[PDB]
């Protein structure tokens, strides 16, 4: 459930 | 028709920006044709010390793959917004193309970085044998076999970025994954992107008949190693104790079949 990393790699992209 | 060009195009594109090493590479490596210097050998345990650009054995390389399943994912996640009308979707709906999209794409890229005696890591720096990932004790020196074994099936394709880039486009898009919410505008998309794989194999591959569909059958062929690849995993919920799992992966692997 509700997946926090996911959501935010869709939405942030990456990491450097 | 334009339209699928262009589209394949744009995929080749955007996958040579979100995968740092292609099969071109990967091959040119693999055969000796570099001129790249030539990657370090990894066939046991000294030579995997030495390998140096902790724990134990086993753990230890199933830890370093981790780093780079996660980082993986984070590019499969790039590539996927990429494709035209993905992050048009429901936002759930996307999650759940990644949560179970992404370990049939690793298995197919994987693939590329392989020959049947052992696979490029390092991005290209360095090889590890077959055999020595064979020799890690209980589940861990089963993981990677069933993934040497399809790279030989499928790898007789002989398919090359360009292709590559358009069937792991193919193999988000599907709309047939558990829990998906609004399946149409997924199977639209991918109508769309199958029309393009199939002019692109045609064009590129004029001479290797019915590939198409013997691209299409190697779709049941991931999907058993995921299926697999899931029960090795639940070995090692019991049989190991301190195991530290990537926050990423657990919510990957988070109700999954
Ligand atoms: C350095 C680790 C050696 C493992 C095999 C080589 C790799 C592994 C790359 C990605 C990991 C592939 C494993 C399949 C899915 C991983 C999920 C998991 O950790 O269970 N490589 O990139 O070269």
């Amino acid at each position: 459930e509700r997946h926090k990393i996911l959501h935010r790699l869709l939405q942030e992209g990456s990491p450097s | 028709s334009a339209d699928l060009r262009a589209l394949a195009k744009h995929l080749y594109d955007s996958y040579i920006k979100s995968f740092p090493l292609t099969k071109a590479k990967a091959r040119a490596i693999l055969t000796g044709k570099t001129t790249d210097k030539s990657p370090f050998v990894i066939y046991d345990m000294n030579s995997l010390m030495m390998g140096e650009d902790s724990k134990e054995v086993a753990i230890r390389i199933f830890q370093g793959c981790q780093f780079r399943s996660v980082e993986a994912v984070q590019e499969i996640t790039e590539y996927a917004k990429s494709i035209p009308g993905f992050v048009n979707l429901d936002l759930n709906d996307q999650v759940t193309l990644l949560k179970y999209g992404v370990h049939e794409i690793i298995y197919t890229m994987l693939a590329s970085l392989m020959n049947k005696d052992g696979v490029l890591i390092s991005e290209g720096q360095g090889f590890m044998t077959r055999e020595f990932l064979k020799s890690l004790r209980k589940p861990f020196g089963d993981f990677m076999e069933p993934k040497f074994e399809f790279a030989v099936k499928f790898n007789a394709l002989e398919l090359d970025d360009s292709d590559l880039a358009i069937f792991i486009a193919v193999i988000i898009l599907s709309g047939d994954r558990p829990g998906l919410l609004n399946v149409k505008p997924i199977e639209d998309i991918q109508d769309n992107l199958l029309q393009a794989l199939e002019l692109q194999l045609k064009l590129n591959h004029p001479e290797s008949s019915q590939l198409f569909a013997k691209l299409l059958q190697k779709m049941t062929d991931l999907r058993q190693i995921v299926t697999e690849h899931v029960q090795l995993l639940q070995v090692i919920k019991k049989t190991e104790t301190d195991m530290s799992l990537h926050p990423l992966l657990q919510e990957i692997y988070k109700d999954l079949y």
